[PDB]
């Protein structure tokens, strides 16, 4: 009907209008790297890890926020895309703390895995790192803000899914921080989901702290009985 | 006619509220604003 | 370099939610006029001018002022906190009666702005982050004020004092602390962005309404 | 470089070095290390169980 | 003799901003004396298509700094209405170091800007105009409000502006100290009560802009020349400058010159002629010239060897690898620490980044630290290539163009003064063992 044709690495894909580059790529089983894009949240475009090269276009596009156009040839594995990924990962890791052995995210970290899969293997950062002070947002979610990569996933979830506008950013540039700007507990019936959505160890479960590693656990799939939602 | 003097001397008599006083004065010259059909995006 | 100001608020006896703040009736009328400048469904657009008005009435912005603005505009307080922390013209701490801001950007810096900075520091006895113990002068460094042609330039209480030499800023400080209002602008007999001598352009008289209007109009 | 009987070490202040990252447990080819951990009374990340089966260890 | 090949001397009758130095009354009376607000009704009754055609044939390019063709940009907003209102947003942030033109335009003859707002709104079919003036420009904003009040009382704007039967309002909105708010999308976000963070494109402001309505963001200098272009026609304006570099321009010359000033001159004027004519020449003679930044901090610096014949337009300066930008000339003589000036510019950009996107937020601070170390000389020569690669990574990978404006100055410095950095590192190494 109104489907248009686009090419992902020379393979023709028929997609609905308004489909983004990331969605067109995943129509053929290719997952684009991401940090700020969540499919159940508003598009942000801030991380810049999803940049890919469109054929015959000098500038890379953000796959998470750019609608595909007819006749486009995405190139998910070209030199420009790989170099963009490496540069973005380098910038992400420049100020990140050497916290992996004490971080609860270790072993199931998107930053770690995507550094291993799309970044470089060494550093050329020769300065001192930043360090921000910690926040208290209740007895459920542990906060270690130095690990924050400024994805803004928690703010969007709080505003759109939980309906609570207590989370935001203060300051600008390097100094910008995520929090409440005052001592206020982010208390909600869905508050614990910000731990899952946060890709790093910035937000973690406080009852779970230091007790296990992901490769140790055995996974059992079952149903919740604490209400009638199931 | 002459290019002798400077004509921007008045701004020397500007106080803290001059801009907002001018806005208040101009509020009676505007046209009715359009409306989005709501009171807020959260209504 | 480093900012020096924190972006986390901790409650203080001088700055807490129960600190007294309220707009005067005249300021309430001004707020009404400000709000009536935007479409009816978008009243959050008035956050910036109303916050600035609260600062102009109070001198700075306590957390109570931010909460008051958020309540007046029916906006969540976190958005007002975001706006107050993002923009550098907002004072989340008390300042002096005169806020002396000196541009240290390259165009200003090339024409000896360090002389102006050191003259102010020597005349007041405070550094670029401190306040006079009389609590009437405050000195900071700002980026570019848009008046690069006149350098070095200093802005005090929303007034520009341009073409400065150390003596010029010294006498400006003297007559400011003497209860007088120094003349804003340059201090080299130039009073504009004109060349310092000669008036190399716009010497012929300007012409009238229909000088070169095209035909068929 | 000789490899002998195992030991756990301290910092010069007397605080333990081990932080319960479980990298040694993960890498051990004989599955000879068993570890449990929880936040200490002062909030430190420390172990409550650190067992090495020396009849499983290949040294 | 058609197709002029030597430019750089236009007399007063061909100048637009005849009250640039504020020597005549800026109150409506002076504007009418100078031809301001003349025959605006007839132009308004010519329709939007005629105004768009005049702007197109005049070849005018955006004076904000990007040089985008104004006619196509203003015709982007020429669609049938779908219910949402349409707006014109005039940019008056003026955050680029070295730039002072918009300040003078606003303070000394604001009626030109008001009438430009009217004619642009008519052309774009915009309901009202929002003028986002820099917060530090309190007096300029007050003068603009006084001119707006005079226009409202005189019937030039508002209900039935002139006799055209067209309704149009002008509003002045002040920022609070943020250079990033000059970017069009960040400016729109700042108008709507949010942080001045740019939004991605697409969508463009012509489709989803201020309040989600179709809008166009235009520099105040671009807006203020449209009425005179309509009055004198597209051809008169298109005669000046080279092909695709038409018109005249305001120039700011600051730095190490005897008489820094702001003048109006034809576009393609050579840099040397402008400097030695309007600025009184470089301090200590032309042989004392070290480098010149042609178009503000975001444009790469060029050495003295290039300022002997280079022209002041978009194309020639692009071929010189330096760009025209906002036509803000910063002059640095041979007594200038060239590393210190670029480091100060990078510190400015580090203090002005909005923090939204990873490349700017992290790499600009990284470059600032590296340049601060370069000034002393602690680094090694390999760090020069490292810094080049860092700038390359930042450029083209950011949401907005502030990453470009941070990366380009260090690229120019490394391109043209690498021996200075190398010898400074050598001196530091030999001094500190
Ligand atoms: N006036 C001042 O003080 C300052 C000026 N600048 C200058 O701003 C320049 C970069 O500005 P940008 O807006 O980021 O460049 P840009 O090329 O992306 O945009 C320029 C104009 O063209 C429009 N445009 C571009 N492509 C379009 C398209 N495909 N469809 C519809 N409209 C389109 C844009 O809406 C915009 O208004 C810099 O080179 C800098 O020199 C920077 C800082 C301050
Ligand atoms: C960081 C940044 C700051 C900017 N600041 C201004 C500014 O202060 N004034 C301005 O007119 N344009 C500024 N611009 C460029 C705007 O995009 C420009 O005003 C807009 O495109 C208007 O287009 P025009 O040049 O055709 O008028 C800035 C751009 C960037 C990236
Ligand atoms: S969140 Fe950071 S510190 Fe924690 S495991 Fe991942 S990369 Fe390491
Ligand atoms: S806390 Fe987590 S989700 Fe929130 S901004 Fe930081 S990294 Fe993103
Ligand atoms: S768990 Fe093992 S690897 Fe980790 S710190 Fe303790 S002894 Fe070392
Ligand atoms: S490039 Fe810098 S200023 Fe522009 S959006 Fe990204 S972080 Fe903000
Ligand atoms: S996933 Fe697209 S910019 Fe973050
Ligand atoms: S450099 Fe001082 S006003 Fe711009
Ligand atoms: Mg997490």
């Amino acid at each position: 009907s109104n489907l248009i044709e686009v090419f992902v690495d020379g393979q023709s894909v028929m997609v609905e209008p308004g489909t983004t580059v990331l969605q067109a790529c995943e129509k053929v089983g290719m997952q684009i790297p991401r940090f700020c894009y969540h499919e159940r949240l508003s598009v942000a475009g801030n991380c810049r890890m999803c940049l890919v090269e469109i054929e015959k276009a000098p500038k890379v596009v953000a796959a998470c926020a750019m609608p595909v156009m007819k006749g486009w040839n995405i190139l998910t594995n070209s030199e420009k895309s790989k170099k963009a990924r490496e540069g973005v990962m380098e910038f992400l890791l420049a100020n990140h703390p050497l916290d992996c052995p004490i971080c609860d995210q270790g072993g199931e970290c998107d930053l770690q895995d995507q550094s291993m899969m799309f970044g470089s293997d060494r550093s050329r950062f020769l300065e001192g790192k930043r360090a921000v002070e910690d926040k208290n947002i209740g007895p459920l979610v542990k906060t270690i803000m130095t690990r924050c990569i400024q994805c803004t996933r928690c703010i969007r979830f709080a505003s759109e899914i939980a309906g609570v506008d207590d989370l935001g950013t203060t300051g600008r540039g390097n100094d910008m921080q995520v929090g409440t700007y005052i001592e206020k507990m982010f208390m909600s019936e869905l508050s614990g989901n910000i731990i899952d959505i946060c890709p790093v160890g910035a937000l973690t479960s406080k009852p779970y702290a230091f007790t296990a590693r992901p490769w140790e656990t055995r996974k059992t799939e079952s149903i919740d009985v604490m209400d009638a939602v199931g | 006619f002459d290019n002798s003097t400077y004509r921007n001397l008045q701004h020397h008599e500007y106080s803290t509220y001059t801009f907002l006083d001018l806005n208040v004065e101009l509020s009676k010259f505007r046209m009715p604003q359009p409306s989005s059909g709501r009171q807020s995006p959260r209504h | 370099g480093a900012g020096g100001a924190l972006f986390v608020h901790r409650d203080t006896p001088e700055n807490n939610p129960d600190t007294p703040f309220d707009f005067t009736p005249e300021n309430y009328k001004r707020i009404e006029a400000i709000v009536k400048n935007y479409p009816e469904g978008h009243k959050a657009a008035a956050v910036l001018p109303v916050l600035d008005l609260a600062q102009r009435q109070n001198g700075w912005l306590p957390i109570s002022a931010m909460n008051k603005v958020a309540e007046i505009l029916q906006v969540p307080p976190m958005r007002v906190y975001e706006v107050a922390t993002f923009y550098t013209m907002y004072n989340r701490k008390p300042v002096g009666k005169y806020h002396i801001q000196v541009c240290t950007t390259t165009p200003c810096m090339l024409r000896n702005s360090d002389s102006i900075l050191e003259a102010i520091q020597k005349k007041l006895g405070i550094k670029v982050g401190e306040t006079t113990p009389d609590k009437l002068f405050t000195l900071i460094e700002v980026e570019c004020l848009g008046a690069c042609v006149n350098a070095p330039m200093v802005q005090i209480n929303d007034n520009y004092y341009e073409d400065l030499t150390p003596k010029d800023i010294e006498e400006i400080i003297d007559e400011l602390k003497a209860g007088k209002i120094p003349k804003p602008g340059p201090r080299s007999g130039r009073f504009s962005c004109e060349p310092a001598g000669g008036l190399t352009s716009l010497t012929e008289p300007p012409k009238g309404p229909g000088f070169g209007v095209q035909a068929g109009l | 470089r000789f490899r002998g009987e195992h030991a756990l070490r301290r910092y010069p202040s007397g605080e333990e070095r081990c932080i319960a990252c479980k990298l040694c447990e993960a890498v051990c080819p004989a599955q000879a290390i068993t570890i449990e951990a929880e936040p200490r009374a002062d909030g430190s990340r420390r172990t409550t169980r650190y067992d090495i089966d020396m009849t499983k260890c290949i040294y | 003799a058609p197709k002029k090949t030597s430019f750089g001397s236009l007399k007063d009758e061909d100048r637009i901003f005849t009250n640039l130095y504020g020597r005549h009354d800026w109150r409506l009376k002076g504007a009418q004396s100078r031809g301001d607000w003349y025959k605006t009704k007839e132009i308004l009754l010519k329709g939007p298509d005629w105004i768009l055609g005049e702007v197109k044939t005049s070849g005018l390019r955006g004076r904000g700094g990007a040089g985008f063709p104004t006619g196509l940009k203003w015709s982007f907003m020429n669609k049938p209405s779908d219910g949402r209102p349409k707006y014109l947003v005039v940019n008056a942030d003026e955050g680029e170091p070295g730039t002072c033109k918009d300040r003078e335009i606003i303070r000394h003859d604001p009626h030109k800007l008001v009438e430009g707002c009217l004619v642009g709104g008519r052309a774009m079919g915009a309901r009202a105009a929002y003028i986002y003036i820099r917060g530090e420009f309190y007096n300029e904003a007050s003068n603009l409000q006084v001119a707006i009040r005079e226009a409202y009382e005189a019937g030039l704007i508002g209900k039935n502006a002139c006799g055209s039967g067209y309704d149009f309002d002008v509003f002045v909105v002040r920022g609070a100290g943020a250079y990033i708010c000059g970017e069009e999308t960040a400016l729109i976000e700042s108008i709507e009560g949010k942080q001045g963070k740019p939004r991605l494109k697409p969508p463009f402001p012509a489709d989803v802009g201020v309040f989600g309505c179709p809008t166009t963001v235009a520099n105040v200098e671009t807006v203020a020349v449209s009425p005179t272009i309509c009055r004198r026609g597209g051809a008169w304006f298109a005669s000046f400058g080279r092909e695709r570099n038409s018109g005249t321009k305001l120039f700011n010359i600051s730095g190490h010159v005897n008489h820094p000033c702001t003048v109006e001159e034809e576009m393609s004027v050579p840099l040397k002629e402008l400097i030695e004519k309007h600025a009184g020449g470089v301090i200590g003679g032309w042989d004392n010239l070290l480098a010149v930044i042609p178009g503000g901090s975001s444009t790469p610096l060029i050495p003295k060897s290039v300022c002997e014949t280079v022209l002041m337009d978009f194309d020639a300066l692009v071929q010189a690898q330096t760009g025209l930008g906002t036509a803000a000339v910063i002059v640095m003589d041979r007594s200038t620490d060239i590393v210190k000036a670029i480091a100060r510019l990078i510190e400015f950009y580090k203090h002005e980044s909005c923090g939204q996107c990873t490349p700017c937020r992290e790499g600009v601070d990284w470059m600032n630290k590296v340049m601060a170390r370069f000034v002393k000389g602690d680094a090694r020569p390999a760090e020069i290539d490292s810094l080049w690669e860092i700038s390359k990574q930042i450029e083209g990978h950011t949401i907005c163009a502030l990453g470009d404006g941070a990366a380009w100055p260090v690229q120019g410095l490394i391109r043209h003064f690498r021996p200075e950095l190398e010898e400074r590192m050598q001196q530091f190494a030999l001094q500190h063992q």
